[PDB]
RNA sequence: CCGCACCUCGGAGAGGUA
């Protein structure tokens, strides 16, 4: 509200983002894949 | 390290940068692996890579950024868009996202966008608020578009009986109705030039779908804007692809307040890419023409409107007839109905080199006084009512003899008088 | 709480209550996305929501309540009719159903309807009991319909040429044919100020299905009244359905005893969307027209006709020749045999400039004896046989110069003699 | 499914139960 990290913050609320995404919501995406993708399976 | 400065220096530089880094041998490698390899390189050590391009959603949710400089052609070097960004910012395709991107990391194919910096050549937040083009009010076209240069050159001929039989504003959708051997190509460059001369601040976009290599490459090298070409060495998916790319492009610009212009040059060859690429449905109407596949071509034209709040999309096609082929008169009298705007050519006259052959008695423009003071009306209405006695290769003849005398349509419309 | 008022306020207002309650972010949303949410908010409350809308009977049985405003276009948002109130209430297409409403419930995607409060801006008692409009019995023209304002303004010089060739009355049957660029949109235009100034009563509607959208918004905001419109950017499917809509709306309002006019100007689009529509039967006559595709249109114009119970059913469609395709030659020559009025206008006093260019020697209309006295016949008789010796140009020449004189009809009747 | 357009039902190994 004032002068002090919130500033940084609002900044480090991307950097928080993308790392979430990075490590949760990459993770959720290969997952994503992994459940649509085929499964290697006998000839 | 911008992707456009990247994709845009010769291979030798590249080459020679990459010889330095201590990559693989160059020599033998594609300009767009060169690149790749750098942009690992560079990214291993710590620094950033910036790119950009427009956006093309997939059916599958996810999509890709196609660059400007292959016509919207899928290429290795895409940058992936995950659904979870699209889901974020609501993309839509034809968004223009520019903004920082990661390398891909071990299992990925394609470049990943870390964060967009700038969204359609604007802040996020303006374009993340915004009002559709379907919401938008429709209008007739109430700003004028003066295609007279007013330099006093021998080119201005055409741009000045051109603005005599039809002049042209913001939102007009008008069709260029042509037999072969007409010219064409040489008007459609004429009109570029003097749009890009006249009114360098309209978006400038000339389509061409199903044309030669030779003409693309002297369209791209001659104008002075964007052009996006598709060769017959394409498929009709490819012509499908490129012509939905454009409509999105141009779509998102107007919804940005942007004065777009396309100068399409192939609607039934758009039209005949649409009724090969659409599934046979077991009726064909006369010529060979698919009953649903006329819908998607007329919605591209229809597309051109005049908008109140800001913004307007121009569309000039070109029609082709007399080419032996009944499917395309089909085309063309199907089409005739819709616009409102008929510029045809006269082969006779085309014939014996009296350039430009344009029929002044067929051409006309609707609610032209919306365009046109009530002087310029009336003059008009007065060099018709003159002309319009005489014969095609005749009253050519005349107005060019007229047009000779003087530099300006405003000396001779006062000693007409 | 109406569905109707809440659709008509502007984006910004809806916004503004969003935000006022408390909900999401609503800028990025949808206005049907926000009035669903103020729906679902406002109903958390405790209060009742109501809406209203005429009813699309579907073919699995069910039916919805679409909205005038969007010609009714499907939408997911809209009032459920379940076949079981169908049954109930012996509801059909077209009936105005307004009552109390519920937001759906988990797994419903469309407003639910309880109880219906009005039918047909009626008493549901007495369109519970009704006889229908295959029960009554036809007539011909017999009220006049008088398009003359009196004001002696220069507009009304169409409605007085108009009724000294053509004069209409209630429950008419006629067809405007005129090549195109003749004059037809501002002609129409002034039939409508002019039925909506001097015969309030009546309901006048505007159908134009397969135009421009600029002359779309143009008529919604110059006429006074209801402009249902279909572009030609919507499948011919989307043009039947309207048609459809649109005549089971006139039908009830018949029923209703209510005086409905109807201004057609596509019934040429109209016969072409079916024709486009109609799945490929094997037969095809002169001009590529189907056997069955003519049945629709020419139901479609001979719905129009007097009621002796109570009410009437104007049509006067608006017919298109010389427009360079051989089918639209044979559907005009085929709907010239079904009507019984025809006002021509001539291409050759349009191109003078001399507007209106109606051709009164082609004109006319059938029992004329019905809609005007014995005076007036006599009247319009010695006008037809003094002009018809004349020509076309120098007739409506004449005409002009005689009706400048004065303001009404009945003094150049009294300075005939 | 060949071309749109009107003048006189098996083999080896591992574990277990009685």
């Amino acid at each position: 509200l004032t002068d002090e990290e919130k500033q940084n913050q609002l900044e480090q609320l991307a950097e928080q983002y993308d790392e979430l995404k990075h490590e949760f919501e990459k993770k959720l995406e290969a997952k994503r894949r992994k459940i649509t993708q085929g499964d290697d399976l006998a000839p | 390290m911008n992707l456009t400065e990247l994709k845009n220096t010769p291979v030798s530089e590249l080459i020679t940068l990459g010889e330095n880094m201590g990559l693989e041998n160059l020599a033998r490698m594609r300009k767009q692996d060169i690149i790749f390899a750098i942009l690992k390189q560079h990214a291993k050590s710590g620094e950033d890579i910036f790119g950009d391009g427009v956006l093309e959603i997939l059916q599958d949710g996810f999509g890709f950024l196609r660059s400007a400089d292959s016509s919207y052609l899928a290429g290795p070097d895409d940058i992936y868009v995950s659904p979870s960004q699209i889901r974020r910012f609501n993309l839509r395709t034809g968004d223009t996202i520019s903004g920082k991107i990661r390398p891909p990391k071990e299992g990925e194919r394609y470049f990943a966008l870390l964060k967009v910096n700038e969204v359609n050549f604007d802040k996020p937040e303006n374009a993340r608020n915004k009002i559709l083009f379907e919401n938008l009010t429709p209008l007739h076209a109430n700003s004028r578009l003066r295609m007279e240069r007013g330099n006093g050159s021998t080119e201005d001929l055409t741009a000045r009986v051109l603005d005599l039989a039809s002049p042209i504003g913001r939102g007009q959708r008008g069709l260029i109705v042509a037999p072969p051997k007409a010219g064409k190509t040489m008007l459609l460059q004429n009109i570029a030039q003097s749009i890009a001369y006249n009114h360098p601040d309209c978006v400038l976009m000339v389509l061409l779908i199903d044309e030669r290599p030779e003409e693309v490459t002297e369209m791209q090298r001659l104008v002075k804007g964007e052009v996006v070409a598709s060769t017959f060495d394409e498929p009709a998916s490819r012509h499908v692809q490129v012509a939905e790319m454009v409509i999105e492009k141009a779509k998102r610009l107007v919804e940005h307040k942007k004065d777009v212009i396309i100068l399409l040059d192939s609607i039934t060859r758009l039209a005949r890419a649409y009724n090969t690429v659409v599934p046979a449905s077991g009726k064909v109407l006369t010529g060979g023409v698919d009953a649903n596949a006329l819908h998607r071509p007329k919605r591209f034209f229809g597309a051109a409107r005049n908008v109140e709040e800001g913004g307007s999309l121009t569309i000039i096609a070109t029609a082709l007839i007399d080419t032996g082929s009944k499917m395309d008169e089909v085309i063309y009298e199907e089409f005739k109905g819709t616009g409102n705007m008929e510029l045809h050519l006269s082969r006779k006259i085309a014939e014996k080199r009296v350039f430009p052959a344009i029929d002044y008695n067929r051409s006309g423009t609707r609610k032209e006084e919306l365009l046109t003071t009530q002087e310029e009306l009336q003059k008009m209405w007065i060099l018709r009512k003159i002309i319009h006695p005489m014969g095609e290769i005749d009253a050519m003849e005349f107005l060019i003899n007229k047009l000779a005398m003087t530099k300006t349509n405003d000396d001779f419309f006062e000693m007409m008088k």
